[PDB]
């Protein structure tokens, strides 16, 4: 059981995270792009209610 | 000595086969949500020539 | 999730068509068994969960504590062969019986995907415990530790049916998975205030809060040796489960809820810890220790930070196997004594020195020695609390030292200086008695190794 | 250990849930098998529902 | 076994409610909830106000 | 190293002195370092091409899985639950993947501050504004959420900061 | 390929065999002092090679080796720093337990449990090296609680004797007041610079506030055994001579002041936490030797002896000059 | 749900004749498996009161016992089930005919809704 | 092998249950004396002097050596604060309050 516990796949994605956080960086840092954003969702497509106080 | 040892050993057999019709119940009970298999957004995916259903 | 479930109901049928014999050898195997086939759960996913139909699913929450919760049952077989020896085959079958219904009744209580099944399996499991209380007990106070231990349990869980049925008539589901993704805030209303807390006074009886935990060292000194592992090691950590899955709703009030409960706990740990250096009984200290764990971890459950779930849940499983192991070296030295009392058995080192290393090693699990799971539990909830406020450390800072002021104690009492003169029916410490340590033991020094697999679905 | 442990947190929740419910059984269940009185008292709350509930 | 069981299995029988059972009793299971009530309160007020105008300097806190 | 990508985590180029023997005694540190290579380095080297020919007779591959864009919680309506499942566990990802970017630039900071030595708090001023821009941003999306964490409550955060921030420039272009 | 992390890994891997042979036949026979002795002498021999690597060049290295749990964006690895304060305690320490080891095979000739003292030595040894070696605040914290608990059990080597567990709880009530210390400063560290790493701590850390200073200020002064809780290291006494010469000589009780100069680069940019500590050592320091100036005990006078060394270390990290405190240890 | 006075309903009829158009429950059902199950408990209780080896005493009792816990479970889950196609219908058939009482919700994604956020603090 | 008569019962009141009681704890009547009868549930316990173990003779032959106590004498309140591993009561040289003094 123990020797099972510890060759468990990588269902967690740890690996998989690591890889594209390593190719996202390598694209942002030729790019320009300032790494990552402050805003989780594009402002865009958010629509926000006008106050007109 | 067979037909002997079973009739005092015959209960050990029961916690596996307990095992296996769980895991056939579990498989039959898998069956019915498959309502979406192949249409999710994440992976729409076109069939291979030789395959009928992603998974099983 | 019937792979695991089929089995523990065919060991019933097992146990009651063995020979008069063998009932033992049967149980405790097939037992082992349905651990090996617990095992395969603990394999989560970042994603959701393992949702394996309507009726059942798993987590990293709920597969290290039905791991544990089938792990418990082949060490409790064991710790109960030795004062069952004089009994008749019916009797003991009938244990062997109830045993298997607390685990069927725990197994189906930690996946429950409904909050009605959970609760419904979760006052199931009340009629073994006890039964085992009440029927398989030494001393005449067992009825009155069992109607403690049943009404203190009702009283907090009656006003929970009625808010889980208020609940769904307004929400419109009880589903984990519909709560979970169609939460809304609750409006800092009195009957909201009510609603709150009707949901969280059934969990926090069984943790047990301080105010609420009379009824637990009743339970713990009276029950017997199974009975005490299954109260300590799992049945208390169904309130702290209960509350990390149904806190969810709670938000935002929560914050303003949660300073009496915090307060309380905060206090009671010390009240508990400083209780336990003043104790004639092991079985007694070892249940006011596990009172102080579950009031930290109450502490984490109401933080409600990843950090402060993380520590609750490693703390957990933590506790439940140190615990469990406290109880059995007490019960192995009662059973050569008969008195239960730490102060008429002494320098037991001399005479039992690989016991004398198994009682060191359980206290220095319960004294949170790193990098035992233990205290990695202890130190995230510490972080958790100092980011709440710089304050609380003080207060923990206490508690970690009484915790090892008693530790040390209980290891110094019972086990250094001089025998006494008088006793000696102590006998060489069977085979069985040093299995059933190495087994409690080996889990938590294997388990921290890979922490991550204890830390919870905030990982 | 002992204030407040085993005497005041004792006395809070389960002796006075005991106290209270034995002296309300005591009382409920103290009656000597007079009809006449469980008629009167019938009498007492026919007239009281008759003056209450409409 | 009598000192055993006058230290654990005797004390609630002989109790008698007593005013200096009553306020040791009050004082010592009430004061030090309400006395840590009001610190980690004010503590937590004062966190939040700073928060609230921002000058906290909560750079690099990223763990709670 | 080829396992390794030499962009995403920079190095210098790592100038080296040269030996500059001032005296004739043979110091102990070259003969030491000799008998080592001889008695340890042959031996593990030998040991690691036996290796690599027995995995090179036998050849695998895996293949990293790639994920394609789902609506996310914006373009989900208010009670439609497949959607909102699919944005939770794309948000989830987009989570796993910001921690796992903090972690390499936290990597890059310990690396740069080991690396310069004595001097790390002029050599290492590039690294520490660029954990610092990214500790800013990773801040403010996910900072107050607590457990059961969910795209709403994230997306909720950031409307309000967003509604904060018209109206401070509202009030700046109004001053 | 640069031999400096093989063999600094080495010293300490093999510092570990006979803990793993401690199972096997040896340990129940007459020769089992003599291999640990002999294992202690050549780990030693074997780690002056480092050192003269660092006298010729100044060549220092972490080595971050085996990838532990990672919560978030932080994360948790087997990390050990081979500084020069690492790679030259390291073979002083070991020098000195050779030493120790080959006195007590002939002062511990009549021990019963002869083959335990030893393994109880090396485990202590073990710990040390781990806690000197250490790179983040989790592993230190291994390691300071390891010497503890190992102190605890030789202390009460004795366990008939009622007064040797009486020392023996003092000295882990003390290390436990020290520890609430620890442990703060633990927390802030995550809290505010996130991570337990060394290297981000000094980085994010211009100006070090008050708080986590004074926990490790607290943990000093508990494992180093300053004014506040002074008593534990005089009391320690009840030990076996080894023991005593070992662990509350020489290499234990430096922990505090070693675990200050490890943060020194933050030390130096506070000027209210250097005033307490260079306070704290110069009461100590005094009270220490006024009390060792009219004892009876030789143990006692030279335990005392000790503690005001301790206090002049202190003293000497207080005016800012770490590696000169060091030297001391 | 009040359904004794709905129209058109024979009075003592168990199983009006419209619920054959609905599917019949399969004897593999769990419930029926269940009821077996019952029926086979009731068989070893009837063996363990009258003081008879209770696995192995009267096959045929046992075997009885079972069958008519099948039997009526078959039938009252029938029952059951037509109830709640009743129900169902009724529910439907209101919402049907009430269209003023269940209007069509507009339909409005997240990023124009405005919910208030709390912080974990 | 004990009976309910052996066990601790409620505060004695009248000279009789006084001389009883004190019988019940193995010692003479003019040394018995429960503790004042007040709300804590002291209830007919005698209260023996609190001096500590440490202070006991030492060349006795008890029998318990280590606890300093003999089998069937009575057993003080708080023996468990007083085990020769905790708080003592054994005067010193010098007395308290110049020790307290001096030392403040
Ligand atoms: C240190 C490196 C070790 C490497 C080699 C591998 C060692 C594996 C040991 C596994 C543990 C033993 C099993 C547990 C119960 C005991 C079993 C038993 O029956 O023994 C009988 C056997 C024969 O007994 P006997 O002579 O017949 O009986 C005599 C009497 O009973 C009288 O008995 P006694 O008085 O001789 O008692 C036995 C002895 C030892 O027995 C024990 O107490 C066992 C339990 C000790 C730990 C207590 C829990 C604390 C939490 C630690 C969690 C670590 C988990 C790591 C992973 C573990 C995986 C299993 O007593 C002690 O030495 C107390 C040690 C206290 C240690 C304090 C410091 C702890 C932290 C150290 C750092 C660990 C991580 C380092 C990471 C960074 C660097 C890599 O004695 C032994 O086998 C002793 C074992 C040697 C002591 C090991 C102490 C350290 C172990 C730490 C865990 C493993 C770390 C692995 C990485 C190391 C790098
Ligand atoms: C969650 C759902 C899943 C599990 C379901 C749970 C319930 C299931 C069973 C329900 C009831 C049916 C059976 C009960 C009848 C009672 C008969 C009895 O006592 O047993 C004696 C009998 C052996 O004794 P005997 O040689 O015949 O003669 C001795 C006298 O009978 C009697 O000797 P005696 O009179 O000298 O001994 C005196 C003793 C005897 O007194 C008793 O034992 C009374 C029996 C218990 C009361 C039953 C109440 C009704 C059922 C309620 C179940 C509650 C569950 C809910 C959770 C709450 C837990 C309380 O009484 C006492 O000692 C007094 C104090 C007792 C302690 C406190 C009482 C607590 C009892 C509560 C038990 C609850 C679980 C029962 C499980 C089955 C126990 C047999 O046991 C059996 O052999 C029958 C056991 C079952 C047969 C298994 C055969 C199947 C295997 C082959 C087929 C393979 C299956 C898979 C197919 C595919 C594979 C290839
Ligand atoms: C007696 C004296 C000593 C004699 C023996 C001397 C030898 C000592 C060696 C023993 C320990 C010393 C440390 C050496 C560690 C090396 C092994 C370690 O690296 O493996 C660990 C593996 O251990 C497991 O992870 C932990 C064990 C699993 C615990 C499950 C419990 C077993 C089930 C029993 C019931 C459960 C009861 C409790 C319920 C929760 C960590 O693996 P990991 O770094 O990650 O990655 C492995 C490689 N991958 C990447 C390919 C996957
Ligand atoms: C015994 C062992 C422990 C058991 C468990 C104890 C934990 C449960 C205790 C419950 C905690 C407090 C309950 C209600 C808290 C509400 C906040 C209140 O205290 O603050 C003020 C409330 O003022 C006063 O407190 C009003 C209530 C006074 C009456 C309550 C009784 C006080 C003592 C009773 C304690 C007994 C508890 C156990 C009963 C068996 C705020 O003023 P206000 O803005 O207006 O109200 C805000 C709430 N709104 C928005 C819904 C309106
Ligand atoms: C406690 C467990 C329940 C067991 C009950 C006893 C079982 C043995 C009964 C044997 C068969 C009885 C069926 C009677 C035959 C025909 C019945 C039919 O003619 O009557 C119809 C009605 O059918 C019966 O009512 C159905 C009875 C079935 C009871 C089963 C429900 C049990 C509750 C759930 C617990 C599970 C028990 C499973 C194990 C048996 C028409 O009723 P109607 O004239 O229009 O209106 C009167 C009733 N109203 C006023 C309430 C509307
Ligand atoms: C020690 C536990 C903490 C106890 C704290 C308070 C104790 C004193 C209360 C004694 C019992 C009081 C009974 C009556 C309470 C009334 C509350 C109430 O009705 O709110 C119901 C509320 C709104 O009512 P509606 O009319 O439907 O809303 C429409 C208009 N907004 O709906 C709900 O949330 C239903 C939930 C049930 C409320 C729970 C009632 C019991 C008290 C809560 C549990 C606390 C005690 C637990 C006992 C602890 C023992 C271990
Ligand atoms: C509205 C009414 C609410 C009623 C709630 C009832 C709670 C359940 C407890 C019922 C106990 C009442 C009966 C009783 O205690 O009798 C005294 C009885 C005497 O023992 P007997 O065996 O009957 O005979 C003695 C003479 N030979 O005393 C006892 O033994 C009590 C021992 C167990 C105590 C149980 C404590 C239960 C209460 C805990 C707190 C929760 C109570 C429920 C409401 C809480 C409020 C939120
Ligand atoms: C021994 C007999 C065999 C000898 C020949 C083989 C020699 C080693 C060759 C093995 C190849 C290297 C290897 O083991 O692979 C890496 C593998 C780990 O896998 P990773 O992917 O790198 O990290 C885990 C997540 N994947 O390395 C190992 O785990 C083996 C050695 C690790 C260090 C040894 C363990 C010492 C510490 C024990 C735990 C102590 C408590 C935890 C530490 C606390 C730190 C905060
Ligand atoms: C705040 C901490 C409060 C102290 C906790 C007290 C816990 C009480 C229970 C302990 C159990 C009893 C016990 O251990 O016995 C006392 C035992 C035996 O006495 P001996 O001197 O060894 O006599 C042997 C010869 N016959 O000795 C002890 O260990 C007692 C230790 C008590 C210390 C408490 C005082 C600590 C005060 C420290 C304040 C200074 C802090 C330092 C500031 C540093 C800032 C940079």
């Amino acid at each position: 059981g123990s020797t099972f516990v510890a060759y468990l796949p990588d269902y967690r994605m740890q690996e998989w995270a690591r890889r594209e956080a390593e190719r996202l960086v390598k694209y942002r840092e030729a790019n320009g792009l300032p790494l990552m954003e402050s805003n989780c969702f594009d402002p865009n497509k958010i629509q926000l209610p006008e106050d007109e106080d | 000595n067979v037909l002997q040892i079973v009739r005092d050993h015959w209960v050990h057999i029961l916690v596996p086969v307990g095992f296996v019709f769980g895991c056939y119940l579990d498989r039959r009970s898998d069956e019915k949500l498959t309502a979406f298999r192949n249409k999710s957004l994440l992976f729409k995916r076109e069939l291979r020539p030789n395959e009928e259903v992603t998974w099983k | 999730m019937l792979k695991i479930i089929i089995p523990t109901t065919m060991l019933l049928p097992m146990t009651w068509m063995s020979k008069h014999n063998m009932i033992w050898i049967n149980a405790t195997v097939h037992s082992l068994l349905i651990s090996l086939i617990s095992l395969s759960l603990l394999n989560q996913l970042g994603e959701n969960s393992l949702n394996f139909s309507l009726t059942f699913f798993s987590d990293s929450l709920s597969a290290p504590l039905l791991v544990l919760t089938t792990w418990l049952l082949p060490l409790m077989l064991m710790a109960s062969q030795s004062h069952l020896s004089k009994e008749t085959t019916t009797r003991k079958k009938l244990y062997i019986t109830m045993l298997i219904l607390l685990q069927l009744f725990l197994i189906m209580t930690f996946t429950a995907t409904e909050l009605i099944l959970f609760y419904i399996l979760f006052e199931a499991t009340l009629v073994p415990t006890l039964i085992i209380i009440t029927r398989w007990g030494n001393q005449t106070e067992r009825l009155n530790a069992g109607l403690y231990f049943l009404f203190y349990t009702l009283a907090g869980s009656l006003p929970l049916l009625v808010a889980l049925v208020y609940i769904q008539n307004t929400t419109g589901s009880l589903n984990f998975l519909i709560i979970h993704y169609w939460s809304h805030p609750l409006s800092n209303s009195w009957s909201n205030i009510f609603m709150w807390l009707a949901c969280i006074m059934a969990f926090m009886v069984k943790m047990p809060l301080y105010g609420l935990h009379l009824w637990l060292p009743k339970a713990h000194v009276e029950a017997p040796i199974a009975g005490s592992m299954v109260l300590a090691a799992v049945l208390l950590k169904l309130g702290g489960y209960g509350m990390m899955r149904i806190t969810t709703i709670l938000n935002p009030l929560t914050n303003y809820m949660a300073y009496p409960f915090l307060m309380l706990s905060m206090w009671g740990m010390i009240m508990t810890s400083s209780i336990c250096l003043r104790q004639t009984d092991l079985k007694s200290l070892i249940a006011y220790s596990s009172v102080s764990h579950m009031a930290l971890v109450i502490v984490a459950i109401m933080i409600q930070t990843p950090w402060s779930f993380m520590g609750a849940t490693a703390l957990m499983i933590a506790h439940g196997l140190t615990s469990s192991m406290l109880f059995c070296l007490a019960n192995t030295n009662y059973e050569r004594v008969h008195s239960r009392t730490m102060i008429l058995a002494r320098g037991l080192q001399t005479l039992l020195p690989l016991m004398a290393t198994w009682w060191l090693v359980a206290s220095l699990t319960n004294l949170a020695l790193p990098p035992s799971i233990n205290l990695i539990g202890e130190l995230f909830i510490i972080t958790a609390s100092f980011s709440w406020s710089n304050i609380t450390i003080i207060l923990m800072g206490m508690n970690m030292m009484i915790t090892a002021l008693y530790s040390l104690y209980m290891l110094i009492t019972t086990q250094r200086g001089k025998y006494t003169h008088h006793i000696n029916n102590i006998k060489p410490s069977f085979t069985r008695e040093n299995a059933l340590m190495a087994l409690h033991i080996l889990p938590l020094l294997l388990l921290t190794l890979n922490p991550k697999m204890i830390l919870g679905p905030l990982y | 250990s002992s204030l407040l442990d085993l005497i005041w947190l004792e006395t809070i929740l389960p002796k006075t849930t005991s106290f209270i419910q034995m002296k309300m059984s005591i009382m409920v269940s103290n009656q000597k098998g007079l009809i006449k009185l469980y008629f009167l008292s019938f009498l007492i709350t026919i007239m009281i529902s008759m003056t209450l509930f409409n | 076994i009598r000192w055993t069981y006058a230290r654990s299995a005797n004390i609630y029988p002989n109790f008698r409610p007593t005013p200096k059972t009553s306020l040791l009793g009050a004082l010592f299971g009430i004061g030090p909830l309400f006395f840590w009530y009001y610190v980690f309160k004010t503590d937590r007020d004062k966190k939040e106000k700073l928060i609230q105008e921002g000058k906290l300097d909560q750079t690099f806190n990223i763990s709670y | 190293p080829d396992s390794w990508d030499k962009d995403v985590y920079p190095e210098p180029p790592r100038r080296t002195p040269a030996p500059a023997p001032q005296t004739s005694l043979p110091n102990p540190v070259t003969y030491l370092t000799k008998i080592f290579d001889l008695l340890v380095d042959r031996p593990v080297t030998l040991a690691r091409e036996f290796i690599e020919q027995q995995h090179a007779k036998n050849r695998y591959y895996y293949y990293h899985r790639e994920f394609r864009r789902v609506p996310d919680i914006t373009e989900c309506e208010e009670k439609d639950i497949l959607c909102m499942f699919e944005a939770e566990m794309q948000w989830r990802r987009d989570y796993k993947v910001d921690q796992e970017i903090v972690n390499i630039i936290q990597e890059r900071l310990k690396a740069c501050q080991q690396r310069e030595g004595e001097s790390y708090r002029q050599n290492c001023a590039k690294e520490l504004e660029q954990f610092t821009q990214v500790s800013k941003a990773f801040q403010d999306r996910y900072s107050d959420l607590g457990a059961h964490y969910s795209a709403r409550k994230c997306l909720a955060k950031q409307k309000q900061r967003m509604l904060a921030e018209r109206k401070a420039a509202k009030e700046a272009a109004a001053a | 390929m640069n031999p400096f992390a093989s063999l600094t890994l080495t010293t300490l891997t093999i510092l570990t065999i006979p803990i793993m042979m401690s199972n096997s036949n040896i340990y129940k026979t007459n020769l089992y002092p003599n291999y640990v002795k002999t294992t202690v002498s050549y780990a030693f021999t074997l780690s002056l090679v480092p050192l003269l690597m660092f006298m010729h060049t100044g060549q220092e290295m972490i080595i971050s080796n085996w990838h532990w749990m990672t919560l978030q964006t932080v994360e948790l690895s087997l990390s050990f720093k081979m500084d020069y304060f690492s790679v030259m305690f390291i073979p002083v320490a070991l020098f000195v337990t050779w030493s120790i080891m080959e006195f007590s095979m002939w002062y511990m000739h009549s021990d019963p449990f002869i083959n335990r003292f030893f393994k109880y030595l090396l485990l202590f040894l073990i710990t040390m090296m781990i806690l000197v070696t250490a790179n983040n605040l989790f592993q230190l914290f291994i390691g300071w609680e390891g010497v503890g608990i190992m102190s605890f059990l030789l202390i009460g080597w004795w366990h008939g004797r009622t007064d040797a567990n009486t020392a023996a709880l003092q000295a882990i009530l003390y290390n436990r007041i020290g520890d609430i210390g620890f442990v703060l400063s633990m927390a802030w560290f995550l809290t505010h610079s996130n991570a337990w790493d060394l290297q981000q701590i000094f980085m994010l850390n211009n100006e070090c506030p008050n708080m986590p200073l004074i926990g490790l200020l607290l943990a000093a002064a508990g494992k180093s055994a300053q004014f506040g809780l002074h008593p534990w290291l005089p009391s320690a006494m009840e030990g076996p001579t080894p023991v005593s010469a070992l662990l509350h000589s020489s290499t234990m009780v430096v922990a505090g002041v070693f675990l200050l100069i490890r943060f020194y680069p933050l030390m130096e940019t506070n000027k209210l936490v250097q005033t307490m500590t260079l306070c704290l050592g110069a009461i100590t320091t005094l009270f220490t030797a006024l009390c060792a100036i009219t004892q009876n005990d030789i143990k006692k006078i030279v335990a005392f002896s000790t503690s005001s060394q301790l206090g002049l270390m202190m003293v000497t990290i207080g005016i800012n000059q770490p590696h000169l405190a060091f030297l001391h240890i | 749900t009040m359904m004794s006075g709905r129209p058109g309903r024979v009075p003592l009829q168990f199983l009006p004749n419209e619920a054959r158009s609905l599917p019949p429950p399969k004897l593999t059902d769990p419930r029926l498996v269940y009821m077996g199950f019952l029926g086979y408990c009731s068989g070893l209780i009837d063996n363990a009161i009258r003081r008879r080896p209770v696995v192995s005493a009267g096959l045929h009792r046992q075997l009885l016992y079972v069958t008519s816990f099948v039997f009526f479970g078959y039938y009252l889950l029938k029952r059951q089930d037509y109830m709640y196609a009743l129900r169902d219908h009724d529910m439907f058939a209101y919402v049907k005919s009430h269209p003023e009482d269940f209007p069509e919700k507009d339909k409005k994604t997240y990023g124009e809704i405005l919910e208030e956020f709390h912080p974990v603090r | 092998h004990v009976t309910k008569d052996m066990f601790p019962g409620p505060y004695p009141k009248t000279p009789e249950e006084r001389a009883a009681a004190a019988k019940k704890y193995n010692m003479r009547v003019e040394d018995y004396e429960p503790y004042p009868d007040d709300g804590m549930g002291y209830g007919d316990y005698p209260k023996l002097p609190d001096r500590s173990q440490q202070e006991r003779d030492p060349w006795y032959d008890w029998d318990h050596p280590d606890l300093r106590l003999n089998w069937g004498e009575p057993i003080h309140w708080d023996l468990d604060m007083y085990i020769r591993n905790r708080v003592d009561t054994s005067p010193t040289p010098v007395s308290w309050n110049t020790m307290c003094k001096h030392l403040f």
